[PDB]
This record gives C-alpha cells, structure tokens and sequence, in this order.
C-alpha cells in the first residue's frame, strides 16, 4: 500500500502512463501470441 | 543429456528461474552521494557512455525512451555475462524471454509510428525512388520484411547465446575426453577453449548492444 | 600600379596553394643534406635596395648551410641577383634566368622556371625561395618561403589524413606547387 | 612469516583425531574394497 | 530443444517483465548526472 | 544476535513475517554492501564473492543433472 | 602513372599543354588578352 | 527408420546455409578495415555500422541454424 | 561549412565562399566534394567544374590543369591555371584542334612528343565534350 | 614455499607419546562437559568453532579413506 | 557520512580473513588450509562434485577472470579513482 | 560540508545552477543527451 | 513414410538459399562503411540506400525460407 | 510415393539457386552506395543503373523459383 | 518409378548452378555503377563492357538451366 | 534402376559447380570496367588480362560440365 | 542401418558450411593487407579489427562443425 | 548396386567444390586488372603475384577433382 | 551396404566445403596485388599479412578435408 506507491509508482508514473502506451499494446499482442502458442501444444 | 543446461532450473522443486532472472539488477547498486565507491563510479560512467552512444541519434520524441533503451542494454548485458559462469542457467537462451523482450518493444515502436506519423509510416513500406513496375511487388517485400522484424530479433539472441554455450560445453567434453589420452592434446584443446571463452565474453556484450541498437533503429524509423 | 592590381588575386592564389603545407604542418626534413636556394630579383637596377637585400640574405643563408654541412645550389631569377652573387658564390650555382622585370611576370614565366628547375636533374632534398614581400608602397621585407621535396611530404605523418595519395599524385602536386610558389613570389617581387 | 604455532588444545584434539582419522580411513578402505571387488566380478 | 517446451513459458516471461520494466528502470531512475557547476 | 545466544528461545523471539523476512534480507544486503563494496579503495573481492555464491547456487540446482554423469559406481 | 609520366613529362609540361589547348580554343574576342596574360617571357641562361 | 535418417540429412543440408553469414561477416569487417584506414576519425560511427551489418548477416545465419534444430528435434 | 577557393593565377571566382557541392575532374577520376569530405589532394585534368551554390544554383567553369586540396577543416582549394566560362569557348576551333592533333598523332613517332600530342588530344576532347 | 614444511613439521604431526595422556585428558574433558550439560551454556561462537574442527577431522578420516584406495575420485573398482 | 578507506581483507578473492583468524585459535595457521583441502577431497571423492565438461569450462572462465583481474585491474581501480578526484577538483575549483 | 560528504541534493542547494530542469526535460536523464 | 522424409530433406535444401542473403547483407553494410568513410556528409542518403539494398537482399532470403515452410507444412 | 518425394527434394534443391540473386543484389546496392558517396551529382543515372542491375540479378533468381514450382506442381 | 524421381532431384540440383550467374551479374553491374561514378565520360564504352560481362556470366547460367531440361525432358 | 537414377543425381550435383565460374567471370569483367574507367589508355593490355582471367575461370567451369557428362554418358 | 548412414551424409553436408568461413577469413585478411598498405600508421588498431572480424567469421564456421559432431556422435 | 550409385552421387557432390576456385581465379585476375590500371610500371611483379595466387586457388580446385576421382575409380 | 554408400556420399558433400577456401585464397592474393600496386614500399609487411590470411583460410579448407577422411576411413 505504502512505499509501493511511493518508491515504485511515483517515479514510474511518467513512463507507465505516457511513454509506454504502445509498449502496453505490444505486450497485449505478445500475450495473445504466447497464449495461442501454448494452446496449440 | 546435452541440452541440460537450457532446461528450466529447479531447486528443491521450486522454480529457481525466478531468482536467476531477478538477480542481475542486484549488481547495479545506486547512491545519492556525490563521491561514491569505485563500483558505482565505474557503473555510472558506463551508463553515461552507453546513453551517449545509443540515444544521441534520436529526436526528442525518441529520446523519451532513453530509460527504456539503456535499461534494456544493461539488463541483457549482465544477463549474458552472468551466463558465462560455470553451471549457470542463462535466461537469454530461452526463446520465451527473448520473444517477450522483442515483440513488446518492436510492436510499441511500430504502433507509435502508426498513431502519429501515419502517412510516412504507410509510405516507408515503399522505398522512395522505386520505379513503377516494381511499386506493388516491392511493397509485399517490405511488408513481409516488417512482419519478420520481431522474430528475427528474438532469434538473433536466442540462437547466438544458445549455440555459443553449446560450443563451449562441447569443447569441454572434448578436453575431458582427451585428458586421459594425450596431455599435450588436452592442453591444446584447453587453449581452444580459452580463446572460445574470450570470444564468448565479447559476443555476449555484442549481442546485448545489437538487440538494443536494432530496437533503437526501429524507434528512429518510427519517430 | 597595375602590379598591385594583379597582386591581390595572385596573392589569394599563391597563398591558397600553401594552405596544405600549413594545415598539414609539414615540418621539413631535418636530416636531408642537399638544398636548393632560389632568389627573386629583376633585371633592372636603380630601383633601390631590393637586389642588395636579396643577395645579402641569400649569401648569409648559403654560408650558414654550407657551414652546417649541407650543400646548397643557387638559382637566381633575374640578372641583377645573378650578377651580384656570382662573384663570391659561383662554385655553388645551378642556373639563372633573365628577362624578368621589363614585362609583368605571368604564370608562363613560372611554368618555364619550374620546368628548368625540374629538368635540371638536381633532386633537391629541400629548398627555399627568397623574395621581397610587398608590405606597402613604402616598405618591403625579405621573405624566405619553404619548398618541400617528394619524400618529405610523403613521409610526413599528418599527410596520412589525405586520401588517395601515392608517390605519383604527390609528385604532380609538388611540381605544380613549385610552379605556383614561383609565380606568387614573382608577382610579389615586381611590386 | 612469523610462527603463529597451534595452541596446545589444537595439538591435543587435532593430534588424537588425526591418528584415529587416518587409521579409520585405512579400515574404511579395507571394509568397502572387498565387497567392491566382488561386485566388480558381479559386473556381468 | 527444451526452449520449445511451451509449458514453462510464463515462469520465464513474468519475472523478466518485472526486471526489464520495473527494477532495472527504477535503478536507472536513481542514476542522475547533475549539471556542471559554474 | 547469533554468535552470542545459546538458547532456542531466541529462535522463537525473532520475527517470521513476510515483512520480517524482507527486513532480514535487506539488513543482510546492507551489511555486506557496507563492509565490502561501499568503501572507497574497494576491492574486486566484494564482487567475486557474490559471483562465487552465485556459482554455488547454480551448481546446487545443476546437481540433479550432474549426478547422472558420475564417473564411478561404488 | 599516366602515359606522359612514362614518357618523362613532368606535370608542369602537362599543365602547359592543357592550358595552351584551352587558350587556343578561346574565341578570338578573349584570346588576345588571354594569351598575353599567360604568355612567357623569361630567358634561360 | 527413414524419418530419423532424413532428419539428419536435412539438418546437415540446412546448416550449410551458415556459409553465407561467414562470408558476409568477413566482408563486413574487411570493409571496416578499409574504411578505417581511409578516414580514421569517423572510427566510432564506422564501428557502429560495422556492428549493424554484422547483426543482420549473422541474423540470417542463425535463421539457418534455427531450421536445423527445427528439423533435428522439433519435427 | 565548405570554404571553396576556386582561383586562377590572375582571377578569383570564390574566396572562402560557402557552396554546397562541387564536382571536379581530377586526373584519378571525377568526384564530388561536399562538407567534411575525406581530406584529399589531387591534380586536375581538362574538364568541367560545376559549383553548386547553397542557393541551389550551379556555376559551371572549365579548368585546364590545377590542383584540388580538401583539408581536415572543410577548406577546399581549387587552383586552376585556366578557368573560363563555357560561353568563352567555341566549338569549331576545338573540333579542328582535336582532329589536327589526332592527325599529328598518327604522324608523330617520338615517345615524349607523342605523349604531348596525346595530351593535346585529351584536352581538346574533354573540351568538345564539355561544350556539346 | 619451504614455509609449508615449516608449519607442517611444527603443527601437522601425529601425537608424540608424551601427549597421549594429555590426549585422554582432553577427551575426558569433552565427555565430562557432555555428562553435565555445560554444552548448553556454550555460546554458538565456540560451538561453531568446535563444529568446524570436528568437520576438519572428519575430512581427515575421508582423506584416510582416500589413501586407502590408492585413488581419489571414488573407488577405482 | 564518509566512507571507510578499505574493505574486509578477503583472501584469494573468495574467503575473508575473518575465517582464517576464527579458525586460528583451534587449528592454527594451516587450520583453514587443511580444512579446505579435506573438504575438496571429500567433495570430489564422494562424487558430490562430479568432473565433467563443466569442470573444464569452469577452469577456462576462471583463468580468463583471474588473468583479466591481474592484468586490467589496477587500471580500472586508478581510472575509477581519477574520475572521483577530477570530480572533486572540479567542484573545489567551482567553489 | 566537504564534497565527499555531500548529497546531490546538497550540491543542488549550494549551487542552484546544477539543478536538473525537470520541466524542460521531464523524462530521464532529465537533460540533453549531448550533455549527458 | 518416404514423403515426410523427403519433406525434411527438401526443407533443409531450400533453407540453404539463405546464405546468399547473408553474404549480400554483409556486402551492403560493408560498402556502407566505405562510402561513409569516404563522404561522411551524405550519411543520411547513404543509409537510405543501405536500407533499400538490405530490403531487397533479405527479401530473396525470406523467399527461400518461404519455400522451406511451403515444403515443411503446406505440402 | 517416390515421385512426390523426389519432387519435394527437387524443389528444395532448385530453390537453393536464389542465393546467387541474394548476393548479387547485395553487391549491386553496395556498389551503389560507393558510387554515390563518390560522385553524388550523378545520383539519378546511378540509381537507373542500380535498378537495371537489380532487374537482371533477381531475374535469374526468379528463374530458379520458376523451376521450383515447375517441379512442385507442374510435373 | 526411381528414374523419374531421380530426374526431378537432378533437375533441382542442376538448377542450383544459376546462383553463380546471379552473383556475377550483380557484381558486373555494381562495378559498372562504380566505374561510371568515377569517370562518367567513358559511359558508352563502359556500358559496352558491362553488357559483354553480363553476356558471358548469364551464359554460364543458361548452361546450367540447359542441363536442367536435358535431365528433365531429354533423358 | 538405381544406377541410372544416381547418375542423374550426380550429374545435377556436378553441374552445380558452374556457379563459381559464373561469379568469377562476373568479377573479372566488373573489375575490367573499373580498371578501364581508371586508366582508359591501357585499354588494350587491360582487355588482354581480362580475356586471360576469363579463360581460366570458365576453364574450371568447363571442368565441372566435363565431369557432368563423364557421369551422365561415360559411366 | 539407415540411421548411421544418414548420420554420415548429414555430417558431410553440415561440414560443407565451413566454406563460408574460409572465404570470409580470406576477405578479412586481404582487406587488412590493403588497409595497411593504405595508412601503415594505424597498424595496431587495424590488426585489432582484423582479429575481431576473424573471430566472428570463424565463429560461424565452428557452428557448422558443431552441428557436424552434433549429428555424428550426439544423435 | 547401391555402392556404385553412391559413388556417382559422391563424385558429383565432390566436384561441386570447384566453384570456389572458379570464383577465386576470377577475383585474382580482376584485381590484377585493377592493380595494373593503377600502376602499370610494376606489371611484371604484379603478374608474378597473379600467377602465384592463381596457383594456390586452382590448387584447391584440383584437390576437389582429386577426391572426385578418388571416389569414382579408386574406391 | 548402405553405410559404405552413405560414407561415400558424405565424403563428397564434406569435400564441397573447400570451395570457400579456394575463393578466400583468391581474394587474399588479389587484394595483395592491389595493396602492392598501391604502396610497393611496404611489400615485405604486406606479404607477411598475405601469408597470414592464407594460413587461416586454407586452414578452414583443411578442416573440411579433415571431416572428409573422418567420414571415409575413420568411421
């Protein structure tokens, strides 16, 4: 709750919210690919 | 028997791959001081030099990714270097981790080029001064080229580390097998092994820098 | 008058020719022995202390070089300098030139002097040209410009930054700079 | 390097256990070796 | 090839996603190069 | 601390909570860091010792495979 | 090493010949003052 | 049986394709030697391009080895 | 960044002026010089020099024989014994000189003199091809 | 180099016959400590030290087994 | 708070002097040495440390590491220090 | 306090010119990469 | 059977053809090194051509891999 | 049967011949880089020749792929 | 039967030999780019030699294809 | 039978070796282009060497075709 | 049986891939000769790059030999 | 039988290795063209080196043909 | 039997890999020609590097022949 939002999320906010957006879209695509790969096996 | 070094490790039944993968950052201590020990001095100099190398060629929109790219290279380099110690499991030899490092970043940069920049993004699928009877065909080429960009990335690491490690191990076998036959032959094979280990150090650092550089080039072409 | 009109473009020219030896910092050969000493004067006297200054510097310098062990061969552009320095330094003399001074010196003159400086068969290790640098309508100063050989410009380490150079292209370049520096100096002396 | 010689208690326990340890290593060999070699024959 | 055993993939993806996107980045964010004094 | 106690009660007096074990590990890292790394004129030993422990841990999980390559039989 | 160097010609001779060829191909309107501004007069001795 | 046999033959054939990356890396670093001996002030940038070229060439090489194992163990 | 000093023994066309690119016909081939060009020093052969100005406009000269020097400091010195504009030359005289030079070539028999005739030939040929 | 035999000849030697009564003295001391229970009063510092000297002498036993089989890695049999 | 001027006196890069001094009172100076040899012999004798290709790749990387240290170590130490002292001097000039 | 006891915050206070412009450059390294 | 066996052999043979793209990419980026150390002011345009050449060379390489899978899984 | 099997093997062998066009295209565009960094004013004409060379090289490559399909589906 | 099968395999192997003409044509026209950017006044004669080189290289290539059909249909 | 089949396969394999002469002829005439655009006065002698190089390279090529027929018809 | 036979064939095919490293090492040290005869003052650095290039090229070569033994003895 | 058949196949495979000497001779005499058009006064010595290079390259080629006959007739 | 047959086939395939050393030696001595015609005063050192390059290239070639005999007689 505390010191997790303090030392982990305040510094990473400018990146997780604005810079890494398409990175998150890509992680969605990657997760879908990995799900389909592990499924066809 | 031979690929045993690339099987997911377990200790007492637990997945030690977690510890192995999370350990590298423990080797980059940080401090608020102005004048600190030799370790942090050298590491900050290295990160300064790496950021100067990787990020200078970008405009500001790309330079926003400086944290991500320098962290990428610092993670991969220490992972590969820690893979060289004896009896160690190198998580970069796994296709899983490398695909998960490649597909996110590359997809993110291609989408970033596709959200803004959209005209130039669809235009770069065609080289500029291409003559007319090749404008359609070439597009397919570029298209499939793009579609192969991420997988290539992943493989270019997963193979190059994996192969590398196998090689050393094999020569290891060789020298052991010749330890009971010809002692000078054992020594010469051990010399081959030493040269190969030096090559492996260099190729670990180079593969880290290459993964980073190619993600950087995709970023630059899509910002 | 016309002389100082032609001297400005010729000064730009002849100083651009030397920009290489300045940006490359050719240090000159400190080991080589043979030297070629050119002196620029005219054929007409009664013009002041021009020829006297040229001859005094040339004979002083050749004396110092032959005292240091280096053999010097003297070339005199102009009848005046040849006359005034022949008496004491005739043994050390390579070739002389006349009919300079009546007409304004041109580039053909420099080409001819350079030809007879190369076809003379005297492979000089280093050289110097002594002329009267025009400073103003009142003042002139005796200057000594250097002339490098092929082996010294080739052996110079900064010339390793210059690409596509071998013995042939440096040979052509050194010959043409010899001609250029002679033209520039001639134009500086007639003013 | 100046001598920092073992303390007398070291001499005591170290020496007694050294003697018993080497002797017991010999007897452990002579205990495990015969069964070892008969199983060497039993290799087939 | 053990790399092909697609049943052990998550345990390789998940910690990496941390190390590459949280812990190493948090360690760089604490690496600051102040400006030079006068 | 240990190296002084000779009673089992200490083992019951210490904490065994998640935050507790996290704190213990953190105190350990800082003790090692302050002793061998975080000094000027520090030595390489401060790192090679960590690397040696890493090799020991990596040999520990690699023993299950190595036991199939034993050279003798007893 | 071009042909004229193998014949023994210095670069000075090459420059003379090429410049004279360009000069002779000048239109007569400029040719006179051109070949005056570049003609030689030194004598060898 | 015939399938394991042909898998061996196919792996050998597939691994032949590393010759191209061998020669391509040779060419890259040879041209790096030349381009450096030509303008040794751009060394940094030169080396950058060197690595890049290497990265792509060996990339193709790894692809070959990839198919090799794809044939030897995957199927 | 390019300081170009195209100069004749009696005329100056540029002096430290900033142009974007120049093409020169060196004895070892033609090439284009731009900013930061690798440092070179070369001797020229009769032919066209095309100076591309920063305004995108090009000034075409014809040089007979000189020396180009590209320095570490982006300074380019182009010293040409005979630099002329293209309207300053005619085509008939050049053609006549070329053909009479070829005739004398098939006539002349001494080595150095033959080389001289061939140099005249190449100058006149580069000249005619530069004109039209 | 030669310091090796120096320290070994002063320290790594079997018990002299004058020390075997000393030896039984020490052994009776340890078993007396076990008899009373004073080992519980031993701080884990000296306890760990004794454990280490015990591990060292057990290693001496294993080295003796090594000298018994005239080979090192396992039984040549 | 300032930093101490030295570390912890490790021997052979792997074992701190504390161990040698702690075994000294009860097995002397050759105490730890003979303990280590005994443990190594019991290790590679009971086949708890199997000898295999990994043994020789370990020896290879250990040789490379020890040579790398003994050769490029003093240089890295002095480089790190000089970085520090240049920083200090630049600050004390800007003071 | 001598500079070996100093924290980057203390340096930024005693020499306010060294403060990184966290407004003109919001993302790491908080300065132009050429200066970096 | 014989068909799966020959499909393996044919995939290996087909993948051999990536060697050409390996060597071609090596040559492209080596010549880029040289052309840059020659005239480092045209860098931008140079790199443009570099990529273009790469694009075509690796294109052929992918064609090879294409036939590989065409033989391994398609038919 | 044996004929479908050999058709697969022959298609793989035939497709190997694309390596030559890969390397030839690499060489063409590498030499284009060089020739451009040499005389960047003839760029247009250079590129013309570039394409021409490409056209012929890849032409041979396509011939190879042509025989590939000629073996895989035609006969 | 086995003969038609081996004829397919032999045709594929034989057609591999077009790679050499692919690479040779690439080299010819790349060197043409360079030689043109170096003396653009001899263009005509250069192109003449270009074609000549091409003619011979592709000649060898056709020889390969010749044997291909010689094996596929002739016998 | 198996012998005629293997003779076909061996002829195809043997004819592969013409690729080297294809590439070698390409290189020879490409370097001729360059060496001519360099010093167009030695043209005659240049061409002489050109032919000579060609003669040897294609010589090796013919050797390959020689073995081809040696396998296809001789034995 | 058929498996040992195909293992031999696959090892031979796999070892073919050392040709690329042979040619790449040839190119590296040839370009080293040239780059040295160009600016013999950078010799040290040149040789450094030489070795580096060599290291990578022969690396690929060893990979090939690696698969060779992987097929001959491993499986 | 199977042995004569495989001897044919092995001879064809072995003769493939003449491609390298074809390309190497091409490169040698192409570089001779260039080095001559560069400095036509060292012609004699140049040609000496030319022959030497040729001698070694074709040497390897003959080795290949050597193994060819070693397989076709010797055993 | 099938094993001697496949040993022949594997030896031929393995010997193919000498082509790379043929071409690499060709390139080395061709670049030696050029680098000598460039700066004929460093001849000695040039030749030194020449031999060195040769040594490594042919080294790879011998490796190939090594595997050849390893397959033909050893096992």
């Amino acid at each position: 709750l505390q010191s997790i939002i303090k030392n982990i999320w305040i510094p990473m906010k400018p990146y997780y919210t604005k810079v890494y957006q398409e990175i998150w879209i890509g992680m969605g695509l990657m997760g879908f690919i990995v799900y389909k790969i592990r499924a066809a096996d | 028997n031979l690929f045993a070094s690339f099987i997911a490790p377990t200790i007492l039944g637990l997945p030690a791959a977690v510890l192995i993968i999370l350990f590298p950052p423990l080797l980059i201590p940080t401090s608020k001081y102005l004048i600190n020990n030799r370790l942090i001095t050298t590491q900050q100099w290295l990160i300064k030099l790496t950021s100067k190398q990787m990020m200078t060629m970008h405009n500001t929109k790309g330079r926003t990714w400086s944290l991500m790219l320098v962290s990428l290279i610092i993670f991969i380099a220490t992972t590969n270097l820690l893979g060289l110690l004896p009896h160690s499991f190198t998580p970069t030899t796994q296709l899983s981790m490398n695909l998960a490092m490649a597909i996110p970043l590359w997809a993110g940069t291609v989408i970033m080029g596709f959200r803004s920049k959209i005209k130039n993004a669809l235009a770069h699928f065609l080289p500029q001064g291409t003559p007319t009877p090749l404008i359609p065909m070439l597009v397919i080429i570029e298209t499939i080229s793009l579609l192969i960009q991420p997988m290539a990335l992943a493989v270019r690491l997963t193979a190059n580390i994996t192969a590398g490690h196998l090689l050393m191990h094999l020569i290891g076998s060789a020298t052991l097998a010749m330890s009971t036959i010809n002692l000078p032959s054992t020594l010469i094979i051990f010399t081959i092994l030493i040269l190969l280990t030096i090559l492996e150090i260099a190729v670990a650092l180079i593969q880290a820098y290459v993964f980073t550089l190619l993600v950087s080039l995709y970023l630059h072409d899509n910002t | 008058a016309r002389a100082e009109r032609e001297l400005k473009p010729a000064r730009i020219y002849g100083l651009g020719s030397l920009a290489l030896y300045e940006k490359a910092d050719i240090k000159g050969p400190e080991d080589k022995k043979k030297h070629l000493l050119i002196g620029v004067s005219s054929d007409r006297g009664l013009c002041g202390a021009i020829h006297s200054s040229i001859a005094k510097q040339m004979k002083s310098e050749v004396a110092t070089l032959t005292a240091a062990g280096k053999e010097v061969m003297l070339v005199g552009i102009g009848d005046k300098i040849r006359g005034i320095l022949y008496r004491t330094h005739s043994d050390q003399f390579l070739v002389a030139f006349k009919e300079v001074g009546r007409k304004p010196p041109t580039f053909g003159d420099a080409s001819v002097i350079a030809l007879e400086l190369l076809n003379s068969g005297y492979e000089f290790d280093e050289g110097s040209i002594i002329f009267n640098k025009f400073r103003s309508v009142i003042s002139y100063k005796t200057e000594e410009k250097p002339i490098f050989s092929l082996n010294t410009v080739a052996s110079a380490d900064s010339m390793s930054i210059y690409d596509d150079i071998d013995a042939d292209v440096l040979q052509n370049y050194q010959e043409y700079n010899l001609a250029n520096i002679i033209y520039y100096s001639l134009k500086e002396s007639t003013t | 390097v100046p001598p920092v010689q073992v303390s007398p208690l070291i001499k005591l326990g170290r020496y007694s256990a050294l003697f018993l340890g080497v002797a017991y290593g010999a007897t452990r060999y002579n205990y495990l070796k015969p069964r070892a070699e008969e199983e060497r024959r039993i290799a087939a | 090839m053990p790399q092909l055993n697609t049943t052990v993939w998550p345990t390789m993806i998940t910690p990496m996603l941390l190390t590459l996107f949280l812990i190493t980045q948090l360690k760089m964010l604490n690496t600051n190069y102040h400006l030079p004094p006068s | 601390e240990v190296k002084l106690g000779e009673l089992p009660s200490w083992i019951l007096m210490r904490d065994f909570s998640p935050s507790g074990i996290f704190g213990a590990f953190q105190r350990g890292y800082y003790r090692y860091y302050n002793k061998y790394i975080n000094v000027k004129k520090g030595s390489i030993s401060g790192i090679t010792m960590v690397l040696a422990c890493y090799v020991l841990f990596s040999y520990s999980f690699s023993y299950k495979h190595l036991k199939h390559e034993r050279l003798r039989k007893y | 090493v071009a042909y004229w160097r193998q014949a023994g010609l210095s670069y000075i001779r090459y420059s003379q010949i090429c410049a004279k060829a360009v000069r002779d191909a000048l239109k007569t309107e400029f040719k006179a003052n051109a070949e005056k501004t570049s003609g030689s007069n030194v004598k060898i001795v | 049986d015939i399938d394991t046999a042909a898998k061996f033959i196919g792996a050998g054939a597939a691994t032949v394709g590393v010759a191209g990356s061998g020669a391509g890396i040779g060419t890259v670093f040879g041209s790096l030697i030349i381009g450096y001996a030509r303008n040794p002030s751009l060394k940094q940038q030169l080396f950058s391009y060197a690595i890049l070229g290497f990265a792509l060439s060996e990339a193709m090489g790894l692809f070959c080895l990839m198919v090799a194992f794809l044939i030897l163990f995957a199927m | 960044q390019m300081s170009f000093t195209f100069a004749s023994p009696t005329q100056v066309f540029f002096n430290g002026a900033n142009v974007r690119q120049v093409d020169v016909p060196t004895l070892t081939g033609a090439f284009g010089i731009l900013a930061a060009h690798v440092p070179t020093l070369q001797v020229l052969r009769p032919g066209l020099v095309v100076v591309h100005a920063e305004d995108g406009t090009t000034s075409k000269y014809f040089v007979s024989s000189g020396s180009i020097a590209v320095n570490a400091d982006s300074s380019v010195q182009l010293l040409a014994e005979e630099a002329v504009t293209l309207d300053m030359l005619d085509l008939g005289a050049a053609k006549a000189n070329l053909e009479k030079a070829q005739a004398e070539l098939v006539g002349t028999a001494d080595e150095a003199t033959r080389a001289e005739i061939q140099i005249r030939i190449e100058a006149n040929e580069a000249l005619v091809k530069a004109l039209e | 180099l030669a310091t090796f035999w120096y320290y070994a000849k002063v320290e790594l030697v079997p018990p002299t016959p004058a020390e075997i009564p000393r030896a039984i003295q020490s052994l009776k001391k340890i078993v007396n400590s076990a008899q009373t229970g004073s080992f519980k009063q031993l701080t884990v510092k000296e306890a760990v030290l004794n454990g280490l000297v015990a591990t060292e002498v057990l290693m001496w036993f294993y080295v003796g087994e090594i000298i018994g089989k005239r080979g090192i890695i396992g039984y040549d049999v | 708070p300032p930093l101490p001027e030295y570390g912890g006196k490790v021997r052979y890069g792997l074992i701190p002097e504390e161990f040698f001094q702690f075994l000294y009172p009860k097995t002397g100076v050759t105490g730890p040495y003979v303990l280590g040899t005994g443990l190594i012999l019991y290790a590679l004798s009971k086949e708890i440390y199997v000898i295999s290709a990994e043994t020789f790749t370990a020896l290879s990387v250990l040789g490379v590491m020890v040579y790398g240290i003994k050769k490029y170590g003093p240089f890295v130490a002095d480089f790190a220090d000089k970085l520090n002292e240049q920083k200090l001097a630049q600050l004390e000039e800007a003071k | 306090i001598p500079f070996d006891q100093m924290t980057i915050e203390d340096l930024n206070e005693a020499f306010p010119e060294t403060k990184l412009d966290k407004k003109k450059y919001p993302y790491w390294p908080h300065q132009p990469i050429e200066n970096l």
